[PDB]
């Protein structure tokens, strides 16, 4: 009822790894199920920062993290490598650059100025 | 009077000890497994081994992210019911 | 499906994690709560070789020993909080990955609908709570 | 494997309250958790549309 008609967030109930889909079949006096999941593969190594301070003020990422490899930062996803430049459109500001620890300068890029 | 090994759950003769570590095959008891292995012909008895050794490198400012992936399938199997019977 | 070292050094942003990993100065390489709790347990036979109730007990009825030694078992305990500590959720579905605890602890608040500039503000509030609730 | 390796949006299943993550010890003959959890404090009024 979980894994078939849809798609279940709980840890290793479907599968193990993260779950995608499931598939029925019988056996004599039985069920047999056929889980298709999703799992990473190599990777890479990244520093990182909590926060990015532009003007005075704190940024954080709407949803992803900071990396760098290693002369520019970019933000990007949790599960896949995909480096994009950081705009004032992935980032929201909450703070004043003095209470967080080991945030960095860097600088972001507005989209409305160039216009 | 030859191959006597003294164990926690009692003394276990026809194997030898072994220092080596291996996922075992025969459960004896008290962390302490037996099998069937070279040297040609012999049966030994060993510790179990509970997995690879690993490490991590935790540090203040470093993350690992996955650059690809894969779709597996796995399998698995239940009862579902027995069989009916009468008397 | 492996078995993660402990980190050389027990750093951690502000928390403080000495009650619950193992403590190498004890010869049984237990916690403090750990041993707290098998001191508190009064158990009456393991299996060991025999020779006063359970001395009258030579009537065929007989105890065998566990297959693990509850002193491998504190290493899948030890191996399971290093994971977890030292990688997040991540070592349950692949191969595990380092990040820092306190990033970990930022994601885990905002999978409750909270915003992680809260944690970033009140990292070392959080954390003396966090320690005081341990002790 | 739901509280310890993750997290989980049971409502009172890995501890009351809010669950942010659990730790494992090992007892003779069983095991014992420590669910570490977000509960509120002093509220206040306002009004709403
Ligand atoms: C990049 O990540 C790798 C792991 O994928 C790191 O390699 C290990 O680093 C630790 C750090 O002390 C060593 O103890 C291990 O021996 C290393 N692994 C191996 C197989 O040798 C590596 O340190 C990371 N950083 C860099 C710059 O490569
Ligand atoms: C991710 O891993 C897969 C592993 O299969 C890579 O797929 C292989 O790519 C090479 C490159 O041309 C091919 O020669 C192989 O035939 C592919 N394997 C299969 C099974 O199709 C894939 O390229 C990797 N991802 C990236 C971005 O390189
Ligand atoms: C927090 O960690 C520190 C070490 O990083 C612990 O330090 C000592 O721990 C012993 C253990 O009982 C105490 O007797 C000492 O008084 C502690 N000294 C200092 C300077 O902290 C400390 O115990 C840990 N906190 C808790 C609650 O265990
Ligand atoms: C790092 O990323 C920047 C971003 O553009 C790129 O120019 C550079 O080639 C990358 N590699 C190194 C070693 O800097
Ligand atoms: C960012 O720059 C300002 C002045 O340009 C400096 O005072 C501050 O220390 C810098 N940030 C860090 C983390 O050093
Ligand atoms: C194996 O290790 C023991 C110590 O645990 C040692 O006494 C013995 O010499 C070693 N070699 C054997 C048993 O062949
Ligand atoms: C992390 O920062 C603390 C701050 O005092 C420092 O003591 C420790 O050595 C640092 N560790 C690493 C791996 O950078
Ligand atoms: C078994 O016999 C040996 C003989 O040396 C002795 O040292 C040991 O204490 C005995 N163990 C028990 C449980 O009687």
């Amino acid at each position: 009822s979980e894994c078939v008609l849809g798609q279940s967030k709980r840890v290793d109930f479907c599968g193990k790894g993260y779950h995608l889909m499931s598939f029925p079949q019988s056996a004599p006096h039985g069920v047999v199920f056929l889980h298709v999941t999703y799992v990473p593969a190599q990777e890479k190594n990244f520093t990182t920062a909590p926060a990015i301070c532009h003007d005075g003020k704190a940024h954080f990422p709407r949803e992803g993290v900071f990396v760098s490899n290693g002369t520019h930062w970019f933000v990007t996803q949790r599960n896949f490598y995909e480096p994009q430049i950081i705009t004032t459109d992935n980032t929201f500001v909450s703070g004043n650059c003095d209470v967080v620890i080991g945030i960095v300068n860097n600088t972001v890029y507005d989209p409305l100025q160039p216009e | 009077g030859s191959n006597v090994f003294q164990t926690r759950a009692g003394c276990l003769i026809g194997a030898e000890y072994v220092n080596n570590s291996y996922e075992c095959d025969i459960p004896i008891g008290a962390g302490i497994c037996a099998s069937y292995q070279t040297q040609s012909q012999s049966i030994i008895a060993y510790t179990m081994s509970l997995g690879a050794e690993n490490s991590v490198a935790y540090s203040n400012n470093s993350i690992a992210i996955p650059t690809n992936f894969t779709i597996s399938v796995t399998t698995e199997i239940l009862p579902v019911s027995m069989t009916k019977t009468s008397v | 499906k492996q078995i993660y070292k402990t980190p050389p050094i027990k750093y951690f942003g502000g928390f403080n994690f000495s009650q619950i990993l193992p403590d190498p100065s004890k010869p049984s390489k237990r916690s403090p709560i750990e041993d707290l709790l098998f001191n508190k347990v009064t158990l009456a036979d393991a299996g060991f070789i025999k020779q006063l109730i359970c001395a009258q007990k030579f009537n065929g009825l007989t105890v065998l020993p566990p297959l693990l030694t509850d002193e491998m078992i504190a290493q899948y305990t030890s191996a399971l909080l290093a994971g977890t500590i030292t990688s997040g959720w991540t070592f349950g579905a692949g191969p595990a990955l380092q990040i820092p605890f306190p990033m970990q602890m930022a994601y885990r608040f905002n999978g409750i609908g909270v915003t992680q500039n809260v944690l970033y503000e009140n990292q070392k509030l959080i954390a003396n709570q966090f320690n005081s609730a341990i002790g």
